[PDB]
């Protein structure tokens, strides 16, 4: 299946995967496609933040989903 | 065409000259100024419009205070308009503040760019309104809050052009080929980083010159580092070369007016989450207005159960006449409008600061075409908030008004939540924008009024003037004084209950202040509230909130960029639990030799800034107070041949006037621009190839060309201007009544007389090419016999240039940014003015008031659930937005990582060994056997080893019998200090089985 992944910035990223998969396995895919370490992502979806050890079907992805790549920010 | 950089320098960095240039031409009308009228006033005012206009005939009440900062019990029964007007005012002297007396008459509207509706029109009003401006050109906006609910509305005609989606910088990135079929290669492992539908620009393609011409061409995105424009055989055939840059096209769009919206809304979800709601809200807003009607202008009664079902009963009708917002066979959620009614009366901070900056920014967007607007609903909840009603009932006698300023507060959350909010401890470290605008919600909720709570707010900072941009508690007669004093004392002017509880100091935190924020100050506090600018800064706090185990709230801002994070005791990770990309860095060759990016060019600018007029300065100064400096220097520099060069020149040269000034930075000229040019030309000239046979100098090479001195080129002129003034400095020499602007004819009449010495190679000189590769006593004796004695020298001191990146009439950047341009123009790379200039080299982070005061609201609202101590984590919001989008969204925090020892279960994080006094190793180590089943294998302070079950009987017997202290006095040789009250030991330990487990630290309390 299809799902998305917008950032921050606005860009859309799109991933081919399956409910099974890791999201470890996820953040590699985003690796490859924007050069981002896994260590330093942090998606969102639906109000949780998506863990290592767990699956997207633990977080109910469905397809055409869309997951948020988010930061912290410096300024203040 | 004029903006004040001085005042806008960071807000300019988000917006940018032309957006600015547009507000500058906009009048923006806003209508109701209750709290949110104000905070929405006070932004756009901040952010700089042609004018303001409020209206608000209604007299000023006690409970109007809940969320207007700018009304005292004093204006109680004068009109809201007219009060507020001169405070608005005075927060930007280039915006006018006007009172519109009467809006009998609509079409007064037409001298209106952009018009805004608060919770104080009606519903028949702002429909009213919102066809007088949807028909005539006028951009409208609404907005609403109602207790720990909200929404905004937005409206900009049927013709309305976005300029700029994002606010972003423009992709950019180098090309090694593109194929007839238009498929575009990046150079090496470059990451074009464009999505489909882009667009592109391109320059330096040689063979497809008309693909230079700027031409734009649709990106089809084949991987991370290939991307497709359709076919270019028309255009020619690639050879090499080739930068491509990414243009925003404008982008037309329309809306519908607030009528058709009624019926058929477009949504953007506030969080996710939460998405069944917006359309249940909906109705609900709707539905307060009909009951409005229904009561002679009344809302529902707080927390009263009779209008909740009339509220109920409303919307119900309204799902029926309205079928398409709820869609087929979804039920009115009826708890969720029971809540809605209960809180109507509710006027909460977090959430007005919430919708106040959000609807700042979208006026702003509005005026100027800058980023992308709202489309057209946004409703929001932070039902969260609440306390648990065992703790705190909620009812019709614990909600009812008081008479106080905090009635509207009370009307949710009950009286005895919001005495423990005013009997709170807090510390807040930083007084600057997220202070400011913290310590103004904090005067609302009146946290820490109450006899035992008080505020510590901290800043070692002073006030500069491009605060003043987004620090709204700050005039331009506080310019120079201390942030936090200025601040603490301007809020106890808003709510005088604060009077005498706010605690303002100059202090820094850190390592070097824990005498002051020791281990009583932190453990009197509820909470810790961070308001910072950097990371490290952060992570010292996050550490004491770990140490001392008290929570955490966290915010940050990056132009329309913001997030909030909460770090709870014994139940989340911490701040530093998790890491955030850190900034890339340039290859030292790159800066060196083959620089390709302005970037580049600023950097090297800078180090020879830092070089010429800091650190040579301060060589000298100590060679010739230290006595031993030389000797020192041999041992113990990486570049010892460096420092005693800089040194011997700074000595030799010695100008006795301006005249030579001008000379030296004449000669600086033609070293760095010409000379070292020509060298790098000698090592490598434009032809020369590598070692596969292809050419040297491509891709990120380019080929340099030396520069022939010409002082109507601005960059050459400035650099020597400036090189010149800043010799001067550090020599101690007068400028030319410098007060006089620089004259090119006195400058050229030096420079003409001048012999330039002709350029020389040196076939000695290797250059070092890629960072992998290597490369570069009795040249040294010679140096040191060269240097002169310092009793030569009585009394000779340099003046060190300190870098201050915001005094314009200093020189500082106009020498980097000359400098750098200069080197840009040696590499074919486009120079750039003193505003990017100073962004760069400054490390200036983009800043705008909207976003400063939205992410605060959210702080504030997560505020509410400490108060409450939840221990609930899926309670708590972890916070993301982006303004420019618009984009929130939220996350539940994680859950801090847990262990096991034997039976026992612990926090990896926040739980801890508490030993009491001054223990001997021998009782330490028996008391984690005997009590905790840990047998201890290593024991540390610090770096240094106290402890190993490997040390043998004599070893043992040494330090066994020994306290803690005189124990690390054994190893370290180096005493406790009498300050310190605690120590943090690490430990390795095995299990009962004999297994290596991991284990929490100690603290040792003496
Ligand atoms: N975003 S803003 O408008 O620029 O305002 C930000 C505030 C925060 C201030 N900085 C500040 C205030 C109080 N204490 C500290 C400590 C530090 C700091 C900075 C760098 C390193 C270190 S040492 C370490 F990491 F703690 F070990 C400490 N900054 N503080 C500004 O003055 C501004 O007004
Ligand atoms: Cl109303
Ligand atoms: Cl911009």
């Amino acid at each position: 299946m299809q799902i998305f992944v917008k950032t921050l910035t606005g860009k859309t990223i799109t991933l081919e995967v399956e409910s099974s998969d890791t999201i470890d396995n996820v953040k590699s895919k985003i690796q490859d496609k924007e050069g981002i370490p896994p260590d330093q992502q942090r998606l969102i979806f639906a109000g949780k933040q998506l863990e290592d050890g767990r699956t997207l079907s633990d977080y109910n992805i469905q397809k055409e989903s869309t997951l948020h790549l988010v930061l912290r920010l410096r300024g203040g | 065409g004029e903006i004040d950089e001085s005042l806008y320098s960071r807000q300019l960095y988000v917006l940018g000259k032309e957006a600015m240039l547009k507000m500058q031409t906009s009048n923006v009308l806003i209508l109701g100024l209750k709290g949110l009228g104000v905070e929405i006033a006070k932004n756009v005012v901040l952010a700089g419009v042609k004018s303001m206009t409020v209206f608000d005939p209604e007299p000023v009440q006690l409970a109007d205070l809940s969320t207007q900062f700018f009304l005292t019990e004093k204006d109680i029964g004068q009109k809201r308009g007219d009060v507020t007007r001169a405070k608005l005012a005075e927060l930007n002297a280039y915006v006018p503040v006007n009172v519109l007396d009467s809006l009998d008459d609509v079409t007064q509207l037409s001298q209106f760019q952009v018009v805004v509706a608060t919770d104080t029109v009606s519903l028949e009003d702002k429909v009213k309104i919102n066809e007088f401006c949807h028909s005539s050109g006028i951009r409208f906006i609404s907005s609403e809050t109602r207790g720990l609910f909200g929404n905004t509305f937005v409206d900009l005609g049927d013709e309305f052009t976005v300029l700029d989606p994002t606010g972003e910088e423009p992709r950019t990135g180098m090309v090694s080929d593109i194929e007839p079929d238009g498929t575009v290669t990046m150079l090496d492992d470059n990451r074009h980083g464009l999505e489909d539908g882009n667009f592109v620009r391109f320059s330096e393609v040689e063979g497809l010159d008309k693909l230079n011409d700027g031409t734009l061409f649709k990106v089809e995105v084949l991987g991370p580092f290939a991307f497709r424009i359709g076919s270019v055989k028309e255009y020619g055939e690639y050879k090499k070369g080739g930068i491509f840059t990414e243009v925003k096209v404008p982008r037309k769009i329309s809306f519908k007016s607030l009528k058709q919206q009624l019926s058929n809304p477009e949504f953007v979800f506030s969080d996710f989450a939460k998405f069944d709601r917006a359309a249940q809200l909906h109705l609900g807003f709707q539905a307060l207005h009909q009951f409005a009607v229904r009561h002679n202008g009344e809302l529902p009664r707080t927390m009263n159960d009779e209008d909740a079902n009339e509220l109920i009963k409303l919307v119900t009708d309204l799902s029926v006449q309205q079928p398409e917002v709820l869609g087929e066979g979804v039920d009115v959620n009826e708890d969720l409008i029971k809540e809605l009614s209960y809180q109507a009366r509710g006027d909460i901070p977090g959430v007005v600061a919430f919708f106040g900056g959000l609807v700042a920014q979208e006026v702003l967007k509005a005026c100027s075409g800058k980023f992308t607007p709202l489309k057209q609903f946004m409703y929001f909840d932070s039902l969260e908030s609440l306390p648990d009603p065992k703790n705190f009932p909620r009812n019709e006698k614990t909600t009812q008004p008081v008479n106080s300023r905090y009635d509207n507060q009370i009307a949710v959350f009950g009286l005895d939540f919001q005495k423990k909010i005013a009997n709170s401890k807090v510390f807040l470290v930083g007084s600057g924008a997220i202070g400011c605008e913290m310590l103004k919600n904090w005067a609302l909720l009146g946290l820490g009024s109450g006899s035992d709570g008080y505020i510590v707010v901290t800043d070692n900072d002073s006030i500069e003037k491009s605060n003043l941009n987004r620090q709204f508690l700050f005039r331009p007669k506080d310019v120079g004084k201390n942030k936090s004093e200025v601040a603490a004392e301007a809020v106890c002017a808003m709510n005088p209950d604060l009077k005498g509880k706010i605690n303002a100091k100059i202090d820094k935190v850190g390592p070097e202040t824990e005498e002051i924020f020791n281990d009583s100050f932190w453990e009197s506090l509820d909470f810790v509230t961070n308001a910072l600018d950097n990371v490290d800064a952060r992570t010292y706090v996050d550490r004491r909130c770990v140490f001392y185990r008290k929570p955490l709230l966290e915010s940050g801002t990056l132009g329309t960029k913001g997030n909030t994070q909460v770090i709870i005791p014994r139940l989340t990770e911490s701040y530093s639990s998790s890491r955030d990309p850190p900034e890339k860095s340039i290859p030292l060759c790159t800066l060196r030799s083959f620089p390709n990016k302005i970037d580049h060019t600023i950097a090297w600018a800078k180090s020879l800034f830092q070089g010429y007029f800091t650190d040579s300065a301060e060589n000298v100064n100590m060679y010739l107070t230290q006595p031993n400096f030389v000797e020192q220097t041999l041992k113990q520099s990486g570049d010892v041949k460096g420092v005693l060069e800089s040194i011997s020149d700074s000595l030799s040269s010695k100008p006795h006037n301006f005249e030579d000034c001008i000379k030296w930075a004449r000669l600086e000229f033609e070293k760095k621009f010409n000379h070292d040019i020509k060298q790098l030309l000698f090592n490598f000239p434009k032809d020369a190839k590598t070692s596969n046979g292809e050419p040297f100098w491509s891709g990120a090479k380019r080929a340099p060309t030396p520069l022939e001195f010409d002082i109507y080129n601005n960059d050459h002129f400035h650099f020597v201007v400036a090189g010149a003034s800043l010799r001067a400095y550090n020599y101690g020499i007068k400028s030319d009544d410098s007060n006089s602007k620089p004259n090119v004819d006195e400058y050229k009449s030096v420079i003409d007389h001048m012999i330039i010495p002709e350029f020389t190679p040196n076939a000695n000189l290797k250059i070092q090419v890629n960072d992998d590769d290597p490369d570069p006593s009795d040249e040294i004796d010679q140096l040191v016999s060269s240097l002169p004695d310092p009793s030569t020298l009585a009394g000779f001191k340099l003046e060190p240039v300190d870098f201050e990146k915001d005094d314009d009439t200093n020189h500082h950047i106009e020498f980097i940014t000359a400098c750098s341009n200069c080197r840009a123009q040696n590499y074919f790379i486009e120079t750039a003015d003193r505003q990017k200039t100073k962004f760069i080299a400054g490390r200036i982070i983009p800043a705008i008031a909207t976003t400063t005061s939205l992410v605060t609201g959210l702080v504030n609202l997560e505020l509410y659930k400490l108060i409450d101590n939840k221990t609930d984590i899926e309670q708590y919001k972890n916070g993301f937005v982006n303004l420019a989008l618009p984009f929130f969204g939220f996350s539940e925090p994680i859950a801090s990582p847990k262990g096991e020892y034997n039976n026992k279960k612990y926090d990896k994080i926040w739980d801890r060994f508490d030993i009491k006094g001054d223990i001997k190793l021998s009782d330490l180590i028996e008391h984690f056997e005997k009590d905790e089943g840990l047998e201890i294998t290593m024991l540390s302070y610090g770096v240094s080893l106290l402890y190993a079950s490997f040390f043998p009987p004599k070893k043992l017997k040494e330090r066994l019998n020994l306290p803690i202290t005189q124990l690390v006095k054994l190893v370290t040789k180096k005493d406790i200090p009498a300050h310190v009250s605690t120590m943090i030991l690490e430990i390795c330990a095995d299990d009962k089985e004999g297994e290596d487990v991991e284990v929490p630290f100690i603290t040792i309390h003496l």
